[PDB]
């Protein structure tokens, strides 16, 4: 999959194309690897695999969510405040396809303010509107 | 030669305002179509400013001034669930700029340390008609006084005094310090910033938790590591202007319960930066430099940056 | 490799949560780029 020109340009319109667009998700993870922020895209996808995947999965799926972005120390250890960290491991004790939207919202936010921005201005992204057929 | 520095500090201490500082003294500046970029972020901090005092007013149980302002409360945070993020719509503006003027919302607004409020919340909602007005453009306070949240780690240079400056900017909250450690090689010298007026708050990752002692653990940590032995650091005492206020009616017993002196700018403003300088137990060897800052002050940033240079000048021999 | 570094148990909250780098203060900073922590 190589994306046309007007499809990359589009990238730029605002964060919502960006990230709905499977090429961009690819593109923008290979920039946030570069700023050390690749947990915030990593969390997203965790979460809308939460919400459209197989809802009997919801259980193993919500618990590896936990262990990974959320339990102090994880490894890839999201940044959320308090509160919502606080809303999230709650609903967690009885998890549910959308347990995780309070801290999902928060974390695009995080992208689409600070991370989205700088993507645009960046090496990586004019590439992609170079190599753009 | 190339100068490795890395801004070090506890979320909301002033890192990235640095930066912001950097580019207009020592690189292009801000541009009219770059300033325009802002007006969202503005917006979306006015926005949740307002929302975060409007909450408290339940959560401190305070009363609004007049009944009336609990029906444009209620509005408001429907509106604030429809609109666009980062859009300051006509009827969501004037529902602020009454909510503003009731004097139950400013009661809840000078209580501020009792919850958590963005620092430029009154610098922008005293003044929403202006950023309202057809053809509003961010001034460059209005840029340094915005507020992002940053993540991950981001590099910055520039040249001056015949240096190459690599500075790297890096998030503050407790989850994104797993990743200071991949900027610990070869640095040159670290400027750590410490919130002033953070004495009588508490962490928006732990409301238990009084940011200043967080800010201490850290300098701790930092300013004793091997891996800084040759090291120049450099203790920025960020936020003066506002510490400046909050002194006059916040005790700083409320941090340092031993604290004796008078709750004024110098004396208590000297027993912070005693309570830093003391945790290097090394203060024998090298000397920890430190510095008032008000980081959205273009001139004093200038100034002190003009002094950190030096140091790493003198000190690289 | 940076979290398949033996002798975190016993340590605090002091460490594994506010100043997440001491858990590797016995390494220098050559060893850090060896045992793949950066
Ligand atoms: N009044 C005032 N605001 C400041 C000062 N420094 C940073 N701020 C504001 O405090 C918020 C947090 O600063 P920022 O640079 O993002 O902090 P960082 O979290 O350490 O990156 C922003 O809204 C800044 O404009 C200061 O010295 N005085
Ligand atoms: F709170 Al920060 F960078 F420390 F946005
Ligand atoms: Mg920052």
């Amino acid at each position: 999959d190589i994306p046309t020109k007007m499809r990359v340009e589009r990238w730029a319109f605002n964060f919502s194309e960006l990230i709905r667009d499977p090429k961009g998700r690819q593109s923008f993870q290979h920039f946030l690897r570069k700023e050390f922020s690749g947990e915030n895209l990593g969390f997203w996808e965790a979460c809308e695999d939460l919400k459209y995947g197989d809802q009997s999965k919801v259980k193993e799926k919500a618990e590896e969510i936990y262990k990974l972005f959320l339990a102090p120390g994880a490894r890839r250890w999201i940044n959320i405040d308090g509160k919502t960290m606080d809303i999230t491991v709650k609903g967690l004790k009885h998890p549910h396809r959308y347990v995780l939207d309070a801290a999902q919202t928060h974390i695009y936010m995080l992208m689409k303010k600070d991370s989205y921005a700088r993507y645009l201005k960046s090496p990586i992204y004019k590439e992609m509107l170079a190599k753009a057929i | 030669r190339t100068v490795k520095l890395l801004l070090l500090g506890a979320g909301e201490s002033g890192k990235s305002t640095i930066v912001k500082q950097m580019k207009i003294i020592h690189q292009d500046g801000y541009s009219l179509e770059e300033c325009l970029e802002f007006i969202a972020i503005i917006y979306g901090n006015t926005l949740q400013s307002i929302l975060a005092i409007v909450r408290a007013m339940t959560t401190l149980n305070i009363q609004y001034g007049d009944s009336a302002r609990q029906d444009d409360a209620r509005k408001l945070m429907h509106m604030a669930d429809t609109i666009e993020e980062g859009t300051m719509p006509k009827e969501m503006s004037d529902i602020i700029q009454r909510l503003w003027k009731d004097s139950g919302i400013q009661a809840c607004f000078d209580r501020a340390s009792e919850y958590q409020l963005n620092d430029s919340a009154g610098y922008y909602l005293s003044d929403l008609e202006r950023l309202v007005t057809p053809g509003y453009v961010p001034t460059e306070q209005d840029v340094l006084r915005s507020r992002v949240k940053t993540t991950g780690i981001i590099e910055t240079q520039f040249s001056f005094k015949d240096l190459n400056f690599r500075m790297f900017d890096v998030g503050g909250q407790r989850s994104e310090r797993k990743k200071w450690i991949h900027c610990f090689e070869g640095v040159t010298a670290i400027i750590f910033c410490v919130a002033l007026s953070d004495y009588d708050l508490v962490l928006a990752e732990d409301e238990e938790m009084n940011r200043m002692h967080e800010s201490m653990k850290l300098f701790d940590s930092i300013c004793n590591n091997k891996w800084f032995t040759d090291t120049s650091i450099i203790l920025f005492l960020n936020k003066k202007d506002l510490f400046e206020e909050k002194i006059k009616k916040s005790p700083l017993t409320i941090c340092y319960p031993e604290y004796a002196g008078s709750n004024t700018y110098e004396e208590a403003g000297n027993y912070i930066k005693v309570q830093f300088l003391e945790l290097n137990m090394r203060r024998d060897v090298k000397e920890i430099y430190s510095h008032m800052t008000c980081a959205t002050d273009t001139q004093n940033v200038k100034f002190v940056f003009d002094a950190v240079t030096d140091i790493i000048i003198k000190e690289n021999l | 490799f940076g979290d398949d570094i033996p002798g975190m148990e016993g340590l605090g909250t002091d460490i594994t949560v506010i100043c997440p780098w001491e858990a590797f203060n016995h390494l220098e900073l050559h060893e850090l780029a060896q045992y793949g922590i950066i």
